[PDB]
């Protein structure tokens, strides 16, 4: 039940509510007071999950899905089995997932370490919120919120991307595009060249950081350096999450026409809007 | 407010770093380029040296003429005027050959022949650099973690421009050079096929993508936390496990029930990000040459 | 078909893929212990992966994992329940016996060192011709705990050489001795250094390095682990 290593970091403290009253873990998992919130949030989340199912009257997950008032309904509630239930369930996520980010919290402060990973987990959770809490209340109705179902979520996708026609054309999103592809070629580097110098040619001494900076010299003429590729990888995966939070927040509030008319503004600039050739003359 | 190690406090230079010998050629080493400041606040404020060599110079000029190339066509296309040129920037295009064509080399410049001869300068480019990759590890005595891992993106493009339209037989099957009308290609491809999110591969690849962010974000913000202990001396830490190692691991064992290694997690990193690319080459090869509408395979299941 | 194939393959490649990762991802910490240090009943379902090993460059050996487990060191702590799960207690001062955030690892007690062999980390007027480039030059600054009291002043900055960075700052204190403090720890600002860590009373019993010009792994933990530790243990004596 623990690491050969851990029973020296296992002490009292670092709690944010309750003292030492969940202070203390089941097996590995560390407990606290929002371990307790995030099981409660959950258990109440899956159960109702469940019961919506049973009101759908289907066990299979392929099938399961829970969907969110109709548009007539507004920003009210709803019947249970017609949109209450995923409201329900929806402010059983954000208990659930703020619980989540407050245990590690409480886990950064027993092991005395800084706090980036919950602040990092936060975007994630502010994205989930854009989705089924900013953009519907600014849009009007719970309904333009997503449905918690495998393929039916993948329906909303497809539905509301084409809405705006191809939602390519949204700079916003084309910007977050960017930063997710940069993401998984700074973690493959990352990956790969912490491995070339940990593993090297056969018989060969482990390589050092300084054999990392030279190769990334030699390849392209520059190396971020150890310490830089971690706040690399950390801000790129960010701010891929907030240009994917903020594209959508824009959608349907500020931007409601087909995305690809957006780009006209720039065609359109007096100075060559009517010169004859090229593509748009 | 405490400080979170996100830009440095302050910077230190010291004489410029030539970096190891090992195996290399110093001939072919440029001399240090200038040093940055700006760059410093967040990362190396060192520019250079870079390696030459003469497969360096190959696929430099190789990929400039594939740029050049479509250039080129860009300013022809906007009649040479420099206005139009800015005006349309992003609606250029150059197109493959026409299906008529099939996989021939015989269309007209002005009607698929420039789309080949960019492209041919692109694939000598990327594959030259992929030496490269290679080559520049080999000469240091390091794995070859970095080419295998450039592979697995390589194999993407390989199957967009090159391996999917042999295989389906015409050129036209390729990807366009251009801003928006890539764009266009992507979108018409998956309406095309019946849909994308219906292939397997393609919502495994968006599985990896996604993976991708999440496991840098926890990657590096844990590092970043643990950085009050050495932690992103990581090669250090593998050799001779520390308190910012084992802090990591049980920040994540307290969290999710388990935990990684120093060195297992630049594993987990590198597999989750060529699983992107390796997942979705597969979905797009398969795409019109196996499957024609991933709706109608969906439902079958197979 | 020859899809319905790709994805089945696909699917039994990545548990294959899971499997190894997971083993690769168990060189450290295991076998799992019970709170006492003996072998635990339920090691889990993945057994431990074949040892692998690591030549190290400059003389220092090699490391094997996965490998006998053993901390190496006393640990000062005591149950504080009948039963497996809750915390353990300081026996002592958890800052001076190095536990809880104030822990340390035994890590070698040498220094870590570059591609050429070189002392890593040295102080910077020791480093030819290492100087600060841009930002508030910490060298001079006095020192402020979270008491919102003076404990020393900046005598130098301790650079890693090879990768040119400011590591730890190096303070000297009242009685003319200095220790190290890291650089994540502490915060620049314009008439002085301040450490929200540690009061500066904590200051003295900040671990100390055997040589002036270098520190070797083992102290950096010391260090790095007490003044870590002072954010839980310090709370007292801070201080909005
Ligand atoms: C089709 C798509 C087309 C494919 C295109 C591109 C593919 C690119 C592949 C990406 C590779 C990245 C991984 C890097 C790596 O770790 O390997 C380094 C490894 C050696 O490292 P090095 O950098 O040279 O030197 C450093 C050290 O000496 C040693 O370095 P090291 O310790 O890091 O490496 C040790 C390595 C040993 O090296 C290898 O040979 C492994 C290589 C292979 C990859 C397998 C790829 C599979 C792709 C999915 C296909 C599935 C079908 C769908 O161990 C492994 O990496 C193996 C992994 C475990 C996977 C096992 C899994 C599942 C199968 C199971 C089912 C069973 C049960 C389930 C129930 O490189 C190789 O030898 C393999 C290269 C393959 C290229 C082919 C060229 C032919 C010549
Ligand atoms: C036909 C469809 C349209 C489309 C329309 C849309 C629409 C609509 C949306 C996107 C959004 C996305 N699109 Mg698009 N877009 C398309 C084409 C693409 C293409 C491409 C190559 O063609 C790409 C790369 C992308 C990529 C992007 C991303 C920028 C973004 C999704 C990531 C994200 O929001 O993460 C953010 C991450 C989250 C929301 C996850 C949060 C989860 C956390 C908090 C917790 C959950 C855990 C819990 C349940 C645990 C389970 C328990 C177990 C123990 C694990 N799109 C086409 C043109 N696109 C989305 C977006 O930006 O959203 C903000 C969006 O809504
Ligand atoms: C992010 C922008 C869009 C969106 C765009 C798409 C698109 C497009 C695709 C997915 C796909 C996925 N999405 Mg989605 N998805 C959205 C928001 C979510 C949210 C959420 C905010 O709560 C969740 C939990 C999921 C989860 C899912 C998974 C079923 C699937 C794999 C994702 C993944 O590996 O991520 C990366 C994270 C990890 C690798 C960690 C593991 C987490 C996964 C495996 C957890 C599964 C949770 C799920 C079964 C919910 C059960 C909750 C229980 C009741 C507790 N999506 C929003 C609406 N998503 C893909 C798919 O194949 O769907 C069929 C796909 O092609
Ligand atoms: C309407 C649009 C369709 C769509 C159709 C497509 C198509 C078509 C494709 C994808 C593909 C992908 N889609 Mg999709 N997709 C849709 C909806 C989405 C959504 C969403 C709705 O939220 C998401 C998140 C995604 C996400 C994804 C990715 C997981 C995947 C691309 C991986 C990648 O890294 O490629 C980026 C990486 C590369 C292209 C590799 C590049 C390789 C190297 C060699 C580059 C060399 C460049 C060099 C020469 C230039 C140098 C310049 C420098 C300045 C020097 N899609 C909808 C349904 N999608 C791809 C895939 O794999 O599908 C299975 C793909 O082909
Ligand atoms: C911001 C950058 C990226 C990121 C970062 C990030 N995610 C994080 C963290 C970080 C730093 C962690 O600390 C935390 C973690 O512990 O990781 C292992 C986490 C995490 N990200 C996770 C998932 C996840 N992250 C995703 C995305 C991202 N995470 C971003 C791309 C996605 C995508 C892209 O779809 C998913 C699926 C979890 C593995 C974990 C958070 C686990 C958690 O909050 O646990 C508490 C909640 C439960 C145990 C279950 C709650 C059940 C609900 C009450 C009911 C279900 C409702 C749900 C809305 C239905 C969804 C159905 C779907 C089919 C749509
Ligand atoms: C595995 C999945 C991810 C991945 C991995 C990956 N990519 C890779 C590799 C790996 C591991 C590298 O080793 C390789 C690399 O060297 O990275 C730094 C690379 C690489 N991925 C690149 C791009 C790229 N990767 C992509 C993404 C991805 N790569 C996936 C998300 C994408 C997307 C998402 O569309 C892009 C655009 C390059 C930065 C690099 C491959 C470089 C290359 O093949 O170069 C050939 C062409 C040239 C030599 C130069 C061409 C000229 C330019 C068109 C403009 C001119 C600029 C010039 C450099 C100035 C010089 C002027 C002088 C005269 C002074
Ligand atoms: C250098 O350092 C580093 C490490 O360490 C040395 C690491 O470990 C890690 C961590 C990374 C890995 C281990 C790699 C693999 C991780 C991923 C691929 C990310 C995705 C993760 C998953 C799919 C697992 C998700 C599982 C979860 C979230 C646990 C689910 C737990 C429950 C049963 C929830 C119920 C409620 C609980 C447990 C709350 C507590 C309350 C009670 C127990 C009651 C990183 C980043 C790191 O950089
Ligand atoms: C101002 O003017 C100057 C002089 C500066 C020039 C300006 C340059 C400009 C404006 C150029 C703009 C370039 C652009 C917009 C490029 C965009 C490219 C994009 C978006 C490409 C995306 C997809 C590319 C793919 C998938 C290509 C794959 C190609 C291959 C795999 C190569 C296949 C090889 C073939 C078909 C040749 C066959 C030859 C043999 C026998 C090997
Ligand atoms: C071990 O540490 C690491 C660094 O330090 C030594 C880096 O220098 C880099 C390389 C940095 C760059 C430029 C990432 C490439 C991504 C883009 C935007 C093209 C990596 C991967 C790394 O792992
Ligand atoms: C609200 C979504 C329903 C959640 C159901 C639980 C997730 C199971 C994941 C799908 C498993 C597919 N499988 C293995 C049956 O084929
Ligand atoms: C992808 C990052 C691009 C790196 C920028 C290239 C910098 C190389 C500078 C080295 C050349 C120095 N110089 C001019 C003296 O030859
Ligand atoms: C894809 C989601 C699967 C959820 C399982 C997550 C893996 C957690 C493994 C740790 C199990 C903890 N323990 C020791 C009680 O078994
Ligand atoms: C490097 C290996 C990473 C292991 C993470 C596995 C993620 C698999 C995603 C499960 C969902 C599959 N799906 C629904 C996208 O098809
Ligand atoms: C993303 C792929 C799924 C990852 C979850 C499975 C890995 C957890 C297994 C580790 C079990 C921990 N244990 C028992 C070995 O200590
Ligand atoms: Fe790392």
């Amino acid at each position: 039940a623990l690491l050969s290593f851990e029973r020296k970091y296992r002490v009292p403290g670092g709690t944010l509510v309750g003292g030492n009253l969940f202070d203390f873990w089941v097996g590995p998992f560390y407990v606290g007071f929002f371990g307790v919130a995030t099981f409660f949030f959950a258990a109440l989340g899956i159960i109702l999950i469940a019961w919506s199912a049973v009101l759908q009257g289907t066990w299979n997950p392929q099938l399961i899905s829970v969907y969110p008032p109709a548009l007539e309904y507004g920003l009210g509630g709803a019947p249970l089995a017609k949109g209450g239930l995923w409201q329900i369930i929806t402010i059983c996520a954000t208990g659930a997932f703020v619980s989540w980010a407050l245990r590690e919290v409480e886990i950064c402060r027993k092991l005395g370490i800084g706090y980036h990973i919950p602040f990092a987990f936060a975007f994630a959770i502010l994205a989930y919120l854009t989705l089924v809490l900013f953009r519907p209340v600014m849009m009007g109705a719970w309904g333009y919120a997503f449905p918690y179902g495998i393929w039916t979520h993948l329906d909303w996708v497809s539905n509301t991307g084409y809405t705006y026609g191809n939602f390519h054309y949204n700079p916003a999103h084309m910007i977050a595009i960017s930063f997710f592809f940069t993401n998984a070629l700074a973690l493959a580097l990352h990956g790969a060249l912490v491995l070339s110098a940990a593993n090297p040619e056969k018989g060969k001494e482990m390589r050092t950081p300084d054999h990392e900076d030279t190769f990334f010299r030699d390849l392209v003429g520059y190396s971020i350096g150890t310490l830089g590729i971690h706040r690399l990888g950390l801000l790129l995966s960010l701010s891929a999450v907030f240009f994917s939070a903020l594209c959508m927040i824009i959608t349907g509030t500020i931007w409601f026409d087909q995305w690809v008319d957006w780009w006209q503004w720039w065609v359109k600039l007096p100075w060559w809007a009517n010169i004859p050739g090229g593509i748009n003359g | 407010a405490e400080y979170q190690n996100i830009f440095s406090q302050v910077q230190v230079r010291g004489p410029a770093d030539l970096g190891m010998t090992e195996d290399v050629n110093l001939a072919n080493r440029s001399g240090v380029g200038p040093f940055s400041t700006l760059l410093g606040w967040f990362g190396n404020a060192q520019l250079g040296p870079i390696y030459l060599g003469s497969l360096g110079v190959l696929s430099l000029f190789s990929g400039l003429m594939w740029f050049f190339t479509i250039g080129i066509w860009f300013w022809y296309q906007a009649g040479w005027n420099p206005a139009v040129f800015l005006r349309d920037l992003f609606f250029f295009s150059l197109e493959p050959p026409a299906p008529e064509y099939g996989l021939s080399f015989a269309a007209p410049l002005k009607e698929g022949g420039l789309w080949l001869i960019a492209s041919f300068f692109m694939f000598v480019a990327v594959w030259s650099w992929w030496g490269r990759t290679y080559l520049r590890a080999q000469a240091l005595g390091m794995g070859k973690h970095t080419a295998w891992a450039f592979l697995s993106a390589i194999w993407l493009w390989m199957v967009l421009g090159f391996i999917r339209p042999i295989l389906m037989g015409s050129w036209s099957e390729a990807v366009p050079y251009g801003i928006f009308s890539h764009l266009d290609w992507t979108n018409n491809f998956s309406l095309v096929h019946g849909n994308l999110f219906y292939n397997p591969f393609h919502g495994l690849s968006i599985a990896f993508l996604y993976g991708s962010a999440l496991l840098f974000a926890m990657h590096g913000a844990t590092i970043l936390a643990v950085s009050r202990f050495g932690g992103e001396r990581e090669l250090e830490q593998i050799a001779d496990r520390g308190t910012a190692a084992e802090r990591a691991a049980l920040f994540w064992r307290w969290t999710m029930g388990f935990n990684a290694t120093m060195e297992g997690i630049h594993r987990w990193a590198i597999w989750m990000a060529v699983l992107v690319t390796l997942t979705g080459g597969i979905g797009i090869l398969l795409s019109g040459t196996v499957v024609d509408n991933w709706y109608v395979w969906g439902q079958n299941h197979g | 078909d020859l899809a319905s194939l790709a994805i089945y393959s696909f699917w039994i490649f990545l548990a294959g893929l899971i499997y190894y990762l997971q083993t690769e991802n168990m060189r450290e910490g295991y076998p799992l212990e019970n709170e006492d240090g003996t072998p635990a009943a339920n090691q889990g379902p993945f057994p431990l992966p074949k040892p692998k090993t690591f030549i190290l460059p400059h003389g220092r050996g090699t490391l094997t994992v996965p490998g006998p487990e053993s901390e190496d060191r006393p640990i000062a702590l005591a149950r504080t329940a009948v039963s497996e799960g809750f915390p353990h207690a300081p026996t002592g001062d958890p800052m001076k016996d190095g536990v809880g955030p104030a822990s340390w690892v035994a890590r070698r007690d040498l220094p870590e060192l570059d591609g050429h062999g070189h002392n890593k980390i040295k102080p910077m007027k020791a480093a030819a011709g290492f100087h600060v480039s841009a930002g508030k030059n910490p060298i001079g600054l006095p020192v402020r705990g979270c008491d919102l009291e003076i404990a020393g002043k900046v005598v130098d900055i301790w650079v890693d050489i090879p990768e040119q960075m400011a590591r730890f700052l190096e303070v000297e204190l009242k009685d003319g001795s200095t220790r190290l403090l890291p650089m994540q720890m502490v915060k620049v600002q314009s008439n002085r250094v301040h450490v929200n860590a540690l009061s500066s009373d904590l200051f003295a019993g900040i671990p100390t390095i055997k040589s002036p010009t270098e520190v070797t792994l083992l102290e950096e933990d010391k260090i790095c682990g007490y003044v870590a530790g002072g954010l839980m243990y310090a709370a007292p004596k801070r201080k909005s």
